[PDB]
RNA sequence: AAAGACAUUUCUAGUUAAUCCUUUAAUAAUAAGGCUU
RNA sequence: UGGAAGUAUAAAUCGAAAAGGUGAUAGUAUUCAUCAAAGUCUAAAUAUUACAGGAAAACUGAUAGCAAAGAAGUACUGUGAA
RNA sequence: AGAUUUGAGUAUCGUAAGAGGACUCCCUUAACUUAAGCAUAUCAAUAAGGGAAGGAAGAAAAAAUAACAAUGAUUUCUUAAGUAAUGGCGAAUGAAAAAGAAAAAGACCAAGUUGAUA
């Protein structure tokens, strides 16, 4: 087909090519609102690979978030902490841009699920991603088979529970084995689990 | 049982048995296994004397079921198959029908030789054998067979 | 009777059975390679390794590619790859 | 709290055997408080047809 | 601490309090689990199975004289035995691509055991009415099953004094019913053990058990010489 | 040279190689870790 | 993080593939074993001191048991949170 | 003039919001306290703050263990085990495979192919 050329194509991001087309649409993301919807996605490929149908319900969103690190916001840079808990620069997120560039999308559109997001381009300051959601009460949507798992009560809200790819990498979910002991079936349900003090009824 | 601890005998005691100058207070030098190295120091020395320092390599992913051997001695391997079998055979000799000890079948690697062996001819299957092992079924008349 | 718990001649007597697939490309995935490196061309670390190749520098080359790519096997084969489009020319 | 308690099954079988052999002493029977001055033998059986009717 | 103690090590330094688990619904969860395996024996009936599972051997040298059930027949195993994998999984079979083929042994002790189920399985006919095509279809060829029977019971006549079916037929009958609630329960993992006596011949009795053991393990830690000796 | 079921160990002398233990699938040269002082 | 020359996450820079990841002592080499990441769904076995409806109890018995056995989060206090 | 692309206003049919949050999935760099002082550590995924869910949720079908006579999605229980390991190697913190059970079930997108193409 047409689309193993594509995937094949977008994988040198630095070619002059894909340098030029990232630099007039960085531009143009800089101008228009942090969260507006796109006609069509602008990686065709890409969204196709994370769920993305050129059906009615789903709909493309971008959003544009400042990349970077933030410091800690205490006052004037003060904090009544030892001095293992005082500092203020170089403290990171657990969450990743991306799982927080959808928590974004997904507040703003409250009636629609978020399916995934990817990678558009990025300059000194912003990082621009763009967000497949879907309606869960469309017709299409509903009444096909293989997709109306989106209708469920439980998907409502998706990303801010930690269940797009993006946001459960941020869990931990990267992998299996022994390098993810900790991060069994959650990370905060597996220590729970670690730390029960099991008193049978019949106990020495 | 409530009823006979030590609180029931001392009521009206005005201390309880604690003392009258050394009063129960909360604490008695620390909590938990606190000044080991300043003031129990004394203690962990009289007690414990290898309790503070290192020795030895660290593993850093101990795979104890490698380590795992069991051992029995030759003379706890005729009551693995009982003395009841051990009198049937023995007047067995070289040609006829010998039992065989298999020691895996019950749990038990390696044989170690320790004690005296009854002077009956014995098949000894096993992973592992000591040396002294093999010489007292040897000299009993017996073999020694390999497992895995 | 049983085989031996020890040594490289190791355990029971069994006849032990697995295939090694190899995961690899076809025919056309060439072409496809060389398509995309034609339209896109080589990117700017690319480029300078080049130059070193060129001069003769192959170990300058492999530490060049090894510095952005992480990996001895993998700057290896980034130095194999360049040098094979430089004999192209 | 620890509400319920554990014993070795040997000794709870060796208890329940020496409480067998107690009933069948009528001067133990009877020193716990029960009236068998009237029964014909203290292991007192009966038949089992007689069983199957009632 | 004061006079002979050993150092205690308590963990109860965080809130344990909020992390203790009690038991007490321990008596409801048997009656619980019951309850709904009785209700799970019927709607599935007969057959409750929880599906014939192989015969594996544990891990590791700790375990491996052991065998234990596994979970689902490889497919050799199955094409060994002559069963679709597709009807495989509608008769009570559990089936594990995943699992490779590890040894003939297993490979031949796994196919008996599918060999023993399907001659002890009875399977109903997809629609009650005798007017089906199955039990219709069993008479049309039970005049010529009777020929082909007849030399396959002088097959295993006179040679006992690559043709081989690629599937065998599914034993299909009516018959009245009867549940048995486990099939692992009525085929054996392992048949029971006795005393096992041998014949003491010289020939077991100068073996030296001790010194192969030593040049095993000296073998082994003689490769590194070799390698540093060719180096060199 | 002596015992060994239709292979393989032992003793003897000559040779060549490796040699305090570990880095857990096997080795190698660096590196690191153990033991005694 | 128990994960120790880096177990997991994130950020800055950099950035792969005629595939490759892992075998927890860093490094390179050759074998061996076992998997094939970077999209998604999935019943059952499991948790529950919200709340609602029930059943029990070697529990308390009006200074006890919920703060509350009566029009109890009521009377009363405070600008307010309480 | 006509054919598209992108962006708007209006109408119609729908959707989100708030309550509750015991149990569930997460974000955020508390301190009291312990170390007989204290600064790493501990307390501690703890308190408070914030987001999102259901009758359960989370997880779930190997870029997984192992080095075996080999296993085989996820979850939960027993054991491993206060063990390996971490730690002013101090106070303290601290798993997982194997093994035994409850329950069991595997399915799709993308890419590839078919094009009087739907």
């Amino acid at each position: 087909g047409a689309y193993k050329y594509i995937n094949a194509l977008n994988r040198k991001k630095q070619s002059d090519v894909l340098r030029f087309l990232r630099r007039i649409r960085c531009w143009e993301l800089r101008h228009l609102p942090r969260i507006h919807r796109v006609a069509r996605p602008t990686n065709p490929e890409r969204a196709r690979r994370l769920g993305y149908k050129p059906k009615s319900g789903f709909v493309i969103y971008s959003v544009r978030i400042h990349r970077g690190n933030r410091k800690v916001s205490a006052r004037k840079g003060i904090v009544h902490r030892k001095p293992a808990c005082q500092g203020i620069h170089k403290i990171k997120r657990v969450k990743s841009l991306q799982a927080i560039a959808e928590q974004r999308v997904g507040k703003h559109c409250g009636a629609l699920r978020v399916l995934n997001s990817y990678f558009i381009g990025q300059d000194s300051t912003y990082r621009f991603f763009e967000v497949i959601l879907v309606d869960p009460f469309n017709a299409a949507i509903r009444n096909d088979p293989k997709m109306n798992w989106i209708c469920a009560d439980k998907q409502k809200r998706r990303e801010a529970r930690g269940l797009t790819s993006a946001a459960k990498k941020s869990r931990g979910f990267t992998g299996k084995g022994r390098r993810y002991n900790k991060i069994g079936a959650g990370a905060r349900g597996n220590l729970k689990r670690r730390n029960l003090l099991q008193l049978k009824r019949y106990r020495s | 049982a409530t009823r006979f601890r030590q609180t029931r005998r001392r009521r009206g005691h005005v201390s309880m048995g604690y003392g009258r100058i050394g009063k129960h207070r909360k604490q008695r030098g620390g909590r938990g296994n606190a000044g080991g190295q300043h003031h129990r120091k004394t203690w962990f020395t009289t007690f414990h004397p290898d309790y503070f320092g290192k020795h030895g390599m660290r593993v850093f992913h101990l795979k104890a079921n490698k380590y795992y051997c069991p051992s029995i001695n030759v003379d706890s391997l005729w009551s693995l198959v009982g003395k009841d079998v051990q009198a049937q055979y023995k007047n067995a000799k070289v040609g006829e029908e010998v039992p065989v000890i298999d020691c895996v079948k019950h749990g038990y690697f390696k044989v170690l030789g320790k004690g005296f062996l009854p002077k009956q001819p014995v098949i000894v299957r096993a992973r592992y054998f000591s040396e002294k092992a093999q010489q007292k079924i040897k000299a009993v008349g017996g073999a020694c067979e390999l497992t895995a | 009777m049983a085989g031996i718990a020890v040594g490289l001649k190791r355990g029971y007597p069994v006849h032990t059975m697995t295939a090694k697939r190899h995961y690899g490309v076809t025919k056309r995935k060439h072409v496809v390679n060389d398509v995309i490196r034609e339209a896109c061309g080589f990117s700017a670390y690319e480029r300078h390794m080049m130059d070193l190749l060129r001069r003769g520098l192959d170990k300058k080359a492999l530490k060049y590619a090894k510095k952005h790519l992480g990996t001895h096997k993998r700057g290896l084969a980034k130095r194999d790859e360049i040098q094979r489009a430089l004999e192209a020319i | 709290r620890k509400w319920q308690r554990k014993t070795p099954k040997q000794m709870r079988r060796f208890a329940v055997a020496s409480c067998i052999a107690a009933s069948a002493v009528p001067a133990l029977v009877s020193a716990r408080g029960h009236h068998i001055a009237g029964v014909p033998q203290i292991p007192l059986v009966v038949n089992s047809k007689s069983i199957s009717v009632i | 601490m004061k006079h002979n103690q050993a150092v205690s090590n308590i963990h109860f330094c965080k809130d344990w309090r909020s992390k203790v688990h009690t038991w007490f619904k321990q008596p409801f969860r048997k009656i619980r689990r019951h309850q709904t395996r009785v209700e799970k024996a019927k709607a599935v009936f007969p057959a409750t199975i929880k599906s014939l599972k192989p015969s594996v051997h544990c891990m590791n040298q700790r375990f491996n004289y052991k065998l234990r059930l596994g979970r689902g027949f490889t497919l050799k195993e199955l094409r060994a035995a002559k069963i679709d994998k597709n009807l495989a999984r509608t008769i009570g079979i559990a089936v594990d691509p995943r699992r490779k083929e590890s040894s003939k042994e297993c490979l031949n002790r796994n196919a008996q055991r599918l060999t023993e189920y399907m001659n002890r399985l009875v399977v109903l006919p997809k629609v009650h009415a005798a007017t089906a095509k199955r039990l219709v279809l069993n008479k049309k060829n039970a005049e010529a099953k009777t020929k082909k029977a007849a030399e396959i019971k002088k097959f295993i006549a006179e040679h006992n004094k690559k043709k081989t079916k690629q599937f065998n037929k599914l034993p299909v009958q009516q018959k009245e019913a009867k549940q048995v609630l486990d099939a692992n329960k009525v085929i054996r993992l392992t048949a029971p053990c006795t005393l096992e006596t041998k014949t003491l011949t010289k020939g077991m009795k100068a073996f030296d058990a001790v010194a192969h053991l030593r040049k095993a393990k000296n073998v082994a830690k003689a490769v590194s010489g070799i390698v540093k000796g060719q180096k060199k």
